RNA sequence: ACCCACUCGGCACCUUACGAGAAAUCAAAGUCUUUGGGUUCUGGGGGGAGUAUGGUCGCAAGGCUGAAACUUAAAGGAAUUGACGGAAGGGCACCACCAGGAGUGGAGCCUGCGGCUUAAUUUGACUCAACACGGGGAAACUCACCAGGUCCAGACACAAUAAGGAUUGACAGAUUGAGAGCUCUUUCUUGAUUUUGUGGGUGGUGGUGCAUGGCCGUUCUUAGUUGGUGGAGUGAUUUGUCUGCUUAAUUGCGAUAACGAACGAGACCUUAACCUACUAAAUAGUGGUGCUAGCAUUUGCUGGUUAUCCACUUCUUAGAGGGACUAUCGGUUUCAAGCCGAUGGAAGUUUGAGGCAAUAACAGGUCUGUGAUGCCCUUAGACGUUCUGGGCCGCACGCGCGCUACACUGACGGAGCCAGCGAGUCUAACCUUGGCCGAGAGGUCUUGGUAAUCUUGUGAAACUCCGUCGUGCUGGGGAUAGAGCAUUGUAAUUAUUGCUCUUCAACGAGGAAUUCCUAGUAAGCGCAAGUCAUCAGCUUGCGUUGAUUACGUCCCUGCCCUUUGUACACACC
């Protein structure tokens, strides 16, 4: 157990010394809400009688 | 605990029926249609919903409750 | 269990604190409950160098047959103090003084 | 008869350990893997069992001889550390006593607990360490309980239904406590969001605190815990860590096969005491001065005046420092740690009081704080959830915490009139001055304050002063109850609270018992904060008035330590 657990504390200190040196999609939303805009989109008419 | 009691008469839900029902509406021969069923008047019901027919009553639907019309 | 608990103290003291300690509570496979106290080095546990030179942490890690408490202490070393008191109340340290070579009858000096 | 020296041969003790042993120990239990002086006897895991059987002896009881089948992984020895004792020796303490104080136990009501009652009267906890405890003062909520009524807030996958409609909603009516389309009548609306079925989730103040985390309580108003180099032992271990002495303290002195240290105690931190020294202050305050009122007048005395100016920091505030280290001297003692007395000192009981607090233990409490949690239970006629009403308050009665009294060191009526800890309203209705009106409770028009700025100098209460009553259940006492007026709140009935009138109970100092306490303490006295829409007879803090009696011990009770016994170690449950 010890042992194995003094490796660990070993493989903690490779880590810790390696990582210490070691080694655009846009048209948004809102505006593409606003592009869209350009309708031709809908349809209305009713209410007789 | 306890568990139970029930002087029977356990409730039930609703069916929403069944009815093939648009058929109201009615058509000459070749083609006029003459509705049946008369519509409502409320803007937010745009003429295609129609009135419910009771005794004094004609009931729109489409307002889930509103506005009571009578003729 | 202990591999890592072990780990931990040794990872702990290897980054140079003054002592650390480290308590497992709860239910490991068997139906009753443990405790374990895992320590090393040098932990004070009283008065106010309590607030400011040992950082305690508990955490329960949730797990099929139950829950686990975790207890971490660590004591900074004083020295290191930086923006603090540099050592325990109790630390009286006494300069040494010096070998003297005496004698030399008066005389004086000018300049 | 004695004394002294020697010598045989005895009964033993003492110290040694070369030596032996698993040790305890042992001048044999030594001269033993460096194994041989002579000889007799007995044992070969435990139980079966000294049983059966045969023989033999005996009057008999029984004695000598004495198996096996079967069963079984231990039984056993000495020593170690624990734990425990209805063994002994030391200690510590107002949750112990001493000397006393104020009481509780008696009464009335307040309140928790039991019990009974109940549709339900939700539940946890039962010696210190359950019972004004769950911050638990529940009218709805809370709420878990009871009588009933809705809702899905049933993630997701497959499957079934089905655009000729999978599914939703609803006016009025009927119905319902109900202006719930709950359901039903009738016939509109809705558009793939649901439905139905399995599988899987999910919620639950449902169970399990004897499955857990965490937190807490208790042991503990305690003084204990460990490692380095050395000493003893094959070893677990021991010594250090100890007779005594001292301390609140394993706090120290001292004794010393130990020396010298660490955790814990101490140190430390917070608060109350002291700073005419330091830095300042119209959100603190003093003096001078104007402006100014009243009384006197000889100048005087007593006030008004958020800036009309000047100066100050004693008072108030809080920064930085200072200060005490039981100092000086003297008694006392191993002249050691210390103790005691006196002087000085803001302060000399750990300065006073708290915060923090090692190792360990308990099937202590808590799944009812938690969207911490395992497992179990339930999951749509729900133990989910919401809504209406009730219930936790229900009263022959047992227990405990409390509040108010039994009066004259007093009630009452005038009058003097003095604190400290607090707290207060933004996307809102908190703390309230002042002016009116009202007997009061209150109402009402305005006002300052997100605050050392306004409430508030919180003009509190006990208390002091002058009267009235005069020992008579009296005008002490205020339960019970009637009647009316107000406030909080959607709601006050089983009466939330407040006022007025009337009603005028018990209780004439409390049995056995038993709690708490050593100085600004006890006790008497109110206040603010918590809770809080309304409700304190509770609690957490606060200041006011302010004693008597110890300054000792082990008698009682309690626990800690040694020695001792142990066949316990899941440790006397
Ligand atoms: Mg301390
Ligand atoms: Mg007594
Ligand atoms: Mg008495
Ligand atoms: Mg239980
Ligand atoms: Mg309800
Ligand atoms: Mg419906
Ligand atoms: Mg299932
Ligand atoms: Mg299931
Ligand atoms: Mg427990
Ligand atoms: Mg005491
Ligand atoms: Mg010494
Ligand atoms: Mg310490
Ligand atoms: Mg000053
Ligand atoms: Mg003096
Ligand atoms: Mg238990
Ligand atoms: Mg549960
Ligand atoms: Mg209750
Ligand atoms: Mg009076
Ligand atoms: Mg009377
Ligand atoms: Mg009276
Ligand atoms: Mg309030
Ligand atoms: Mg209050
Ligand atoms: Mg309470
Ligand atoms: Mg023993
Ligand atoms: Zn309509």
């Amino acid at each position: 157990a010890e042992k194995e657990a003094q490796a660990d504390a070993a493989a903690e200190i490779a880590e810790d010394a390696a990582e210490a040196e070691d080694a655009x999609x846009x048209x948004x939303x809102x505006x593409x809400x606003x592009x869209x805009x350009x309708x031709x989109x809908x349809x209305x008419x009713x209410x007789x009688x | 605990k306890k568990v139970y009691t029930t002087p029977k008469k356990i409730k039930h839900k609703h069916k929403k029926v069944k009815l093939a029902v648009l058929s109201y509406y009615k058509v000459d021969a070749e083609g006029k249609v003459t509705k049946l069923r008369r519509e409502c008047s409320n803007p937010t019901c745009g003429a295609g919903v129609f009135l419910a027919n009771h005794k004094d009553r004609l009931y729109c639907g489409k307002c889930h409750s509103v506005y009571k019309v009578n003729a | 269990i202990r591999r890592a608990a072990y780990g931990v103290v040794r990872y702990v003291m290897e980054s140079g604190a003054k002592g650390c300690e480290v308590v497992v509570s709860g239910k490991l496979r068997a139906a009753r409950a443990k405790a374990m106290k895992f320590a090393d080095g040098f932990l004070i546990h009283s008065g106010q160098p309590v607030n400011d030179f040992i950082d305690t942490a508990t955490r329960h890690v949730l797990m099929r047959q139950g829950v686990l408490g975790i207890k971490v202490k660590i004591m900074r070393d004083p020295a290191k103090s930086r923006t603090g008191p540099k050592a325990l109340p109790d630390a009286v340290t006494i300069i040494e003084p010096k070998e003297e070579e005496p004698i030399l009858a008066p005389s004086v000096k000018d300049y």
